[PDB]
C-alpha cells in the first residue's frame, strides 16, 4: 500500500508524509463551501489485491491549519459528511486493486456570514490530513501524513453568498463623467440579500467618498455612488430583493461629485467597502 | 468589508 500526488509527490509502504500543493477554486455550496476536493489530488493502492484488503480511514487531528484553523467546518470522506476538524476516525474505505484510486476527502467550510470571505496567500498550509491504513492480513498499522499547500493567491467565502470579484477598480473618464461598476453576486441558496458602503466622506449626506490619490490630488473632488439615479450614502443598506444561485447586479455607477470649493487638475481615487447583509 | 471598490480618476487642464 502506497500513495501518489498531483503534484509529484509520494509516500511509501509503511507510511510516513508528504506535501501536497493544491489550486484552490472555493465555492458556496448550500449549508457548506467547498475549500478542496483531494479526490483528484491524492491518489493509493493496494499492492496484493488478489490476496490482501487494505483499510483506509481518515484519522483524527485531521484539521485546517493557517488562518483557516479558526473555522469549523465538515468533511465529505466517501460520500458520507462528518464533521472536520475530525474528533474520530471515520468508517473503513476498502482498497482493493493495483490501479490508483482517489483517496475521497473533500475539506468544507461552516458558513458564518453572508457573503464574506477569508484571504489565502500562495504557500500557505491551508490543512494536515492523516490517513490511517490497516488490512485484513497482518497487524499493520502505518499513518499518511499530507500537508495541504495553497498553490495560489484566493479568497474563500465564508457565507451563503459570493461576488464577482473581491478587489474592483474601474476608471472614470476625464472630469466630468461617469462610469458602471461591474459587480454581482450569487447566493448557494435563495437569500433575501442587502448590501451597504463603507468609506471616509466629506458631505453631511454621507455620500460623497474623499479623494485619497497619493500624488497631486485633484482638489474640489470626490466620489459618488448611484443606483438608477439614486444616489447611495454610506452605511445605508440597499436592499436586492431575492438573490439566488443567478447572478444579481449591485447596479452601482460610480460618479464625480464637488466637495468644496474649485476644482483643480489632478488625480482622483477613492476606496469604497462593500459589505452583504441578510434581510 | 466583503469587497472594496477603487474608483480612479483624472481632472486634466
Ligand atoms: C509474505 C507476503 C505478504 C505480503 C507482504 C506485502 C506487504 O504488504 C504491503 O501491502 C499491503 C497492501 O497491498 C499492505 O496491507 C501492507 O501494509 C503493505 O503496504
Amino acid at each position: 500500500f502506497a500513495c501518489k500526488t498531483a503534484n509529484g509527490t509520494a509516500i511509501p509502504i509503511g507510511g510516513g508524509s508528504a506535501n501536497v500543493y493544491v489550486n484552490l477554486a472555493p465555492v458556496v455550496n448550500v449549508g457548506q463551501n467547498l475549500v478542496v476536493d483531494l479526490s483528484t489530488q491524492i491518489f493509493c493502492h493496494n499492492d496484493y489485491p488478489e490476496t490482501i484488503t487494505d483499510y483506509v480511514t481518515l484519522q483524527r487531528g485531521s484539521a485546517y491549519g493557517g488562518v483557516l484553523s479558526n473555522f469549523s467546518g465538515t468533511v465529505k470522506y466517501s460520500g458520507s459528511s462528518y464533521p472536520f476538524p475530525t474528533t474520530s476516525e471515520t468508517p473503513r474505505v476498502v482498497y482493493n486493486s493495483r490501479t490508483d484510486k482517489p483517496w475521497p476527502v473533500a475539506l468544507y467550510l461552516t458558513p458564518v456570514s453572508s457573503a464574506g470571505g477569508v484571504a489565502i496567500k500562495a504557500g500557505s498550509l491551508i490543512a494536515v490530513l492523516i490517513l490511517r491504513q490497516t488490512n485484513n492480513y497482518n497487524s499493520d498499522d502505518f499513518q499518511f501524513v499530507w500537508n495541504i499547500y495553497a498553490n495560489n493567491d484566493v479568497v474563500v467565502p465564508t457565507g451563503g453568498c459570493d461576488v464577482s470579484a473581491r478587489d474592483v477598480t474601474v476608471t472614470l473618464p476625464d472630469y466630468p463623467g461617469s462610469v458602471p461598476i461591474p459587480l454581482t453576486v450569487y447566493c448557494a441558496k435563495s437569500q433575501n440579500l442587502g448590501y451597504y458602503l463603507s468609506g471616509t466622506t466629506a458631505d453631511a449626506g454621507n455620500s460623497i467618498f474623499t479623494n485619497t490619490a497619493s500624488f497631486s490630488p485633484a482638489q474640489g473632488v470626490g466620489v459618488q455612488l448611484t443606483r438608477n439615479g439614486t444616489i447611495i450614502p454610506a452605511n445605508n443598506t440597499v436592499s436586492l430583493g431575492a438573490v439566488g444561485t443567478s447572478a444579481v447586479s449591485l447596479g452601482l455607477t460610480a460618479n464625480y461629485a464637488r466637495t468644496g470649493g474649485q476644482v483643480t487638475a489632478g488625480n482622483v481615487q477613492s476606496i469604497i467597502g462593500v459589505t452583504f447583509v441578510y434581510q | 468589508a466583503d469587497s472594496t471598490i477603487t474608483i480612479r480618476g483624472y481632472v486634466r487642464d
